[PDB]
């Protein structure tokens, strides 16, 4: 009767709200506010300008 | 959600003088503006951005700044400068000024030519009293002035009126005008008003006995 | 489309039925005319959004957005 | 853009230039109004020849061509 | 931008707020018109970076970023930011 729950996993997920940002060659790595909140995935890379 | 807070509230300048009025907000924003505003007109942009004048602006004016910091300068003040001069942010809502800063002219110190009032007869039937001073002709504007009534200082009921600096002299003039009662005025004999200014060591004393002549 | 701002910035809200179409939106600094070239489909909980940049007399390259007057954010859904 | 056929069927080959606009073009049963919606980039090798379908009264799905006369075959390009 | 010189050629000291605009200045053999297409372009910082705009001619630029069109240029710019 009610064990504890150790770990949730997701296995589905739906993505919305997609944003992105980027600066030139010498201007340092781009942020987006959304960047902190827990309910985004985000990625740094590097692209051609 | 952020103040802009303006360095000099005032600012006594002279025609060729090189003013700098700055500006401090609260947090980082990267767009500013400095208006001006005349006497009598609308506010005009003067500073876009936190560096680009406006279009019909003397290059006489500049902005620089960055990183919460943010400076106008007037690179050789003219006559037409004698204003106020206003930062705004427009980087986050609530869109925010600075309190203004208020650049008038100068010229040598001079002292207060000071005069003292009994109320007239005519107010004397009104069961109010007003013992007025009058502070004119001086150089630079900050003065102050305590009024006496036998000798104890009275501050309730001290009104002080300032003319703005004149077009053609330079200089600031006062009116003090001390309020009591008819009863008041007439259980006591001596008023006085004492103006401290920087012209005197100390302060310039008017002061009548009311029942002499 | 819905004129909006991101940080200080204009915001284009751009829904299906402008395809195809120049965007033209006044602004201090005279007209501002960006180009959409976009996946561009029905305004849904699917969207995306970013910028379109400034390009003076520049050949654009690697992008589907730009305006010629002043940077736009942009912001439109994938739906059908 | 150039108004040809394909098995009887009206077919548009469309240009760059045409992004974003209305297509219209005559035929013996009225004007027909197509509406594209596309990657439509420059005309070249690398071409998509696909159908846009008849749409009445029904919201377009799954699709970013279609008009609403008589169904048209269109063609253009991808490069940039 | 302040305009000096190199060993007798003009030398560009280009600052940030000129990334994008066409570099205009005098010279006896008439005005000379540098490209600046630097992407690294940033603030005039202790990271300097200096190089050579030459001289292009009826030619397509290939593998620069700098070139003026009457008179070879030096340039040198930060990449703070």
């Amino acid at each position: 009767k009610q064990p504890a729950t150790l770990r949730k996993y997701c296995i589905e997920a739906k993505l919305t709200n997609t944003t992105t940002e980027s600066r030139c060659p010498t201007q340092g790595e781009p942020s987006l506010n959304e960047e902190q909140d827990k309910r985004f995935v985000c990625k740094h890379s590097m692209v051609d300008r | 959600a952020i103040v802009a807070t303006q360095s000099p509230a005032i600012m006594s300048a002279s025609p060729g003088e090189k003013v700098t009025i700055s500006c401090s907000a609260s947090s980082s924003v990267s767009y500013m503006y400095w208006y001006q505003q005349k006497p009598g007109s609308s506010p005009k942009p003067w500073i876009y951005r936190t560096s680009n004048l406006a279009s019909g602006v003397p290059t006489r004016f500049s902005g620089s700044g960055s990183g919460t910091s943010y400076s106008f300068t007037i690179s050789s003040m003219e006559a037409e400068d004698a204003a106020t001069y206003y930062c705004q942010q427009y980087h986050n809502y609530p869109r925010t000024f600075g309190g203004g800063t208020k650049a008038k002219s100068a010229r040598a110190d001079a002292a207060p030519t000071v005069s003292i009032f009994p109320p007239s007869s005519e107010q004397l039937t009104s069961g109010g009293a007003s013992v007025v001073c009058f502070l004119n002709n001086f150089y630079p504007k900050d003065i102050n002035v305590k009024w006496k009534i036998d000798g104890s200082e009275r501050q309730n009921g001290v009104l002080n009126s300032w003319t703005d600096q004149d077009s053609k002299d330079s200089t600031y003039s006062m009116s003090s005008t001390l309020t009591l009662t008819k009863d008041e005025y007439e259980r006591h004999n001596s008023y006085t008003c004492e103006a401290t200014h920087k012209t005197s060591t100390s302060p310039i004393v008017k002061s009548f006995n009311r029942n002499e002549c | 489309f819905h004129l909006t701002t991101r940080n200080g910035e204009p915001h284009m809200i751009v829904s299906r039925q402008e395809k195809g179409k120049s965007l033209l939106f006044k602004t201090e600094d005279g007209v501002n005319m960006c180009t959409l070239m976009a996946d561009l489909g029905e305004l849904c909980e699917d969207t995306i959004t970013y910028k379109c940049p400034l390009l003076r007399q520049n050949e654009p390259e690697d992008i589907d957005c730009w305006c010629n007057s002043t940077s736009t954010w942009v912001t439109y859904g994938t739906c059908t």
